[PDB]
């Protein structure tokens, strides 16, 4: 309707053909647009409407902040920021919000930095961060008695702050760290220390590049097979090591991968009356001239905490003043700002991720454990942060010994 | 006489509270260079890149159109030099320390006063060689500034022959680090983060008993000399334990200031500069020679490029002009020669020193050039002798 007012939100996500994350904007669109879709069909906002802009950040720092800028002095009157993918480009939007009474919601970035809430206060995350991995792996621990750990950290600031969670979620625990080793460019002196501490249980927190450097290292020293078992990020490109090939693919067998979930397993009714099967097959069906993104469902979920977020901060007998101070809205009202930050911080709703609810702006969802079997990835548990429970999946996980190793 | 504007960042506050001394030298260097017309707009960044985010889009889409960016700390001149080639801008900073800013792709319209912090890696080494140690332990701060210092010590080391046998990080707390280090039996340590957060790592070190006879703190030496007893809410250990805890540590720092009685371009002595300088005022004191020095630089370059009005951040024209005139710059300042290359080495000497009963004492200075280390024989050791890297004992 003409008369329909709009409630503007700042989308930020690399969307070219000419930067290879372009990918990921461009696949989570469809997904945006379905959201979108019943959200107006539905006229949950009403009289209202949600009005995303899309902006072109290009993965790139120069290019994400004049996006931002640009869209503040010639857009609209945005309420909230919607996006960042990569993070460099998102921690230099997610740090200046307060600046421009900007909640921030992204569904893409992972960094365990943007969970400090003195440097980010207004960032909210629809997806499992980078340090969601720790209190999984410790319930993987305790399903496999396994008391004694070894840690091995590339020395970067995404890994070593994984690590220094790790010791937090570990303590009270009853679980040993015996020792820790980090890198900067060779882990093989790193893996020689852990093999001459008889470790035999690894966490390592590292990048895709450094992983088959690690697993190099490890066949060299023999610290694979039966008496080992190797629990690495689970988030690496698909076919990531493709030492000789054979050698790797020796000390890379059974290693467990963890990450965050996709999408829910459960075959319930989510907010939008579909289950996450009935949305994925809606998502294939709607996307055209792109691949499928490992994060079309946080974008989704992500839709649907900005239209509740905006239900709530529009819930007040104070409705002319409120509908006011909303068209009103040029980056200087701070009581605004709150209103829309305190209502996003009660978000609690079953989307096509799982349970929808933050924690100090953290995403509580679902973390996903893979194992590697023969050069394929196979799922092999869940982890849900809010029951903090695991469900480990009959007949597939492996062990290349007749018991699981020993910690010892 | 048109105005000439420079967006210049400030930091009064932060990790490196720079700006209480550098904003009072940049005044005192505009008056004398005024006497065109260069103006200043500026603001405090808190050396905070959230802050100066803010700031910078101020000074970007206001009026009136500057024609070069002066920031302080090492972030927020990472953020500005990063952003400014979106609007063809010269940014020049006075107090970014950070080594990656070296790297003309990612930073091409960038120039510096500050000298590169690679400069106090061969000095690191030289002291190693002088004290025996091979086995070296490292504790940083995740800032850019630190990592690529850390990144350039790695390759010093490696070519003395010396090892870093263990590495630890963090974004904030220490708590972590410090306890492995302690766990690794580390006794040599390299520690680099601001002085903020050197407050949070020596109360750890306390609590661990990192310290003491065995361990040797190696230090970054431009924080305040009172650092370690400021009141700090986020630290519960007292003064009287922050002391014991920081006791004996080594602190390395570039010589800023022409130890030569000498008259620079703006004929001043820099045994007058300081007495001025103290007359307008403190963090940055240091620094401010830097300052002072940044803003001659700019006039000279200004001076030789000589169409200032018809600057626009849509063209590229007047940026490249004003590039190859800084480029081009030599001449004599307070901080002693001044000139622009790629790797931040125009300053030979460092000082060192080392904390002895709660105050920081001269030890020597060196020089990477020539290889000169001059030692004052001033340094002292429990038992008169530095420690050993490790033990040597276990056949
Ligand atoms: C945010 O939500 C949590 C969890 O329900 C609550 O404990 C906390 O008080 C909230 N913060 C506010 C209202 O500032």
């Amino acid at each position: 309707p003409p008369s329909s007012p709009p409630l503007s939100i700042m989308g930020l996500m690399p969307l070219t053909k000419e930067v290879a994350k372009g990918s990921i904007g461009r696949g989570v669109l469809p997904a945006v647009e379905l959201a979108i879709e019943q959200i107006r069909n539905e006229s949950l906002l009403r009289p209202y409407f949600l009005d995303l802009r899309l902006y072109d950040t290009e993965c790139d720092n120069a290019k994400g902040l004049k996006a931002f800028y640009d869209a503040i002095k010639y857009g609209p009157n945005h309420l909230m920021v919607f996006g960042g993918v990569c993070p460099s480009v998102t921690s230099i939007i997610a740090e200046s919000l307060q600046g421009w009474n900007l909640v921030q919601l992204s569904f893409a970035a992972t960094t365990p930095v943007l969970a400090d809430k003195k440097k980010y206060p207004y960032f909210f995350r629809t997806v499992p961060s980078d340090n969601a991995v720790n209190p999984a792996i410790l319930k993987l621990l305790k399903h496999y008695q396994w008391k004694r750990v070894g840690t091995l950290t590339q020395d970067v600031q995404r890994f070593s702050e994984v690590r220094n969670d790790l010791t937090g979620v570990l303590y009270g625990e009853d679980i040993e760290i015996s020792d820790t080793e980090s890198f900067s460019n060779d882990p093989c002196t790193s893996v020689k220390k852990l093999k001459g501490n008889d470790v035999r249980i690894i966490l390592g927190q590292f990048d895709q590049n450094m992983a088959a450097k690690v697993f190099c290292c490890a066949y060299e020293e023999n610290m694979y097979g039966s008496k080992y078992q190797w629990i690495i990020p689970g988030w690496y490109e698909p076919s990531w090591w493709e030492c000789l090939r054979k050698n790797l693919l020796a000390a890379m067998e059974g290693y467990i991968g963890v990450d965050f979930e996709p999408l829910s397993s459960k075959q319930i009714k989510t907010i939008s009356g579909k289950t996450p099967q009935q949305y994925e097959r809606e998502y294939n069906n709607k996307r055209s001239g792109v691949g499928p993104s490992k994060f079309h469902g946080y974008a989704y979920d992500g839709i649907w905490v900005i239209a509740k977020t905006l239900q709530r901060a529009m819930e007040t007998l104070h409705a002319s003043s409120r509908h006011q101070r909303i068209q009103d809205f040029n980056y200087t009202d701070h009581t605004l700002g709150r209103i829309i930050l305190n209502a996003m911080n009660e978000t609690n709703f079953f989307g096509v991720t799982g349970q929808v609810v933050f924690r100090n702006g953290e995403r509580m969802g679902t973390i996903k454990f893979t194992q590697f079997q023969d050069s394929r990835e196979v799922k092999v548990g869940e982890y849900n942060a809010v029951a903090d429970t695991l469900e480990i999946i009959n007949d597939t996980i492996r062990f290349q010994g007749s018991e699981p190793p020993k910690d010892d | 006489r048109r105005a000439v504007y420079i967006g210049a960042l400030f930091p009064m506050s932060g990790g490196w509270p720079g700006g209480q001394a550098c904003q009072p030298a940049v005044e005192m260097a505009l008056e004398d260079v005024n006497s065109y017309e260069l103006k200043l707009i500026h603001h405090d960044s808190k050396c905070d890149p959230g802050q100066a985010t803010k700031y910078l889009y101020e000074l970007l889409y206001n009026d009136p159109i500057k024609i070069i960016l002066m920031p302080g700390c090492s972030s927020v001149s990472t953020l500005v030099a990063e952003a400014a080639r979106m609007w063809n801008l010269i940014v020049l900073s006075y107090g970014s320390s950070s080594p990656a800013l070296s790297n003309r792709q990612r930073f091409p319209t960038f120039f510096r006063t500050h000298p590169s912090a690679t400069l106090h890696n061969p000095t690191r080494v030289k002291l190693f060689e002088k004290w025996g140690w091979k086995k070296i332990a490292t504790i940083q701060q995740t800032t850019e500034v630190f990592t690529s210092t850390l990144d350039d010590l790695e390759e010093r080391v490696k070519e003395a022959g010396i090892e870093i046998t263990f590495r630890q990080s963090f974004f904030s707390d220490p708590a972590v680090p410090v306890k492995n280090l302690k766990r690794q039996d580390a006794r040599i340590i390299v520690g680099l983060f601001y002085e903020t957060e050197a407050r949070k790592v020596f109360c750890e070190v306390y609590k661990e008993r990192l310290f003491g006879k065995k361990y040797v703190w190696f230090l970054i030496g431009w924080y305040a000399d009172n650092w370690f007893k400021i009141y700090d809410p986020s630290i519960n250990c007292t003064v009287d334990e922050m002391t014991e805890a920081v006791e004996g540590h080594i602190t390395t720092e570039i010589v800023m200031l022409n130890p030569a009685n000498t008259r620079s371009i703006s004929n001043m002595t820099s045994q007058e500069f300081v007495e001025k300088l103290t007359k307008r005022l403190t963090g940055g004191f240091q620094e401010a020679p830097l300052a002072y020095d940044a803003i001659w630089a700019l006039a000279l370059a200004l001076n030789k490029t000589s169409r200032l009005e018809d600057f626009n951040y849509n063209n590229q024209t007047i940026t490249d002009q004003i590039y190859r005139a800084m480029n081009s710059s030599s001449f004599e300042g307070v901080s002693g020669h001044v000139v622009f290359d790629a790797s931040g080495s125009r300053m030979a000497w460092t000082l060192i020193e080392q904390l002895q009963g709660g105050s920081y004492k001269k030890i020597g200075y060196y020089d990477s050039t020539k290889d000169d280390l001059s030692w004052s024989k001033t340094d002292k050791w429990i038992g008169g002798s530095p420690p050993a890297d490790d033990y040597k004992d276990d056949d």
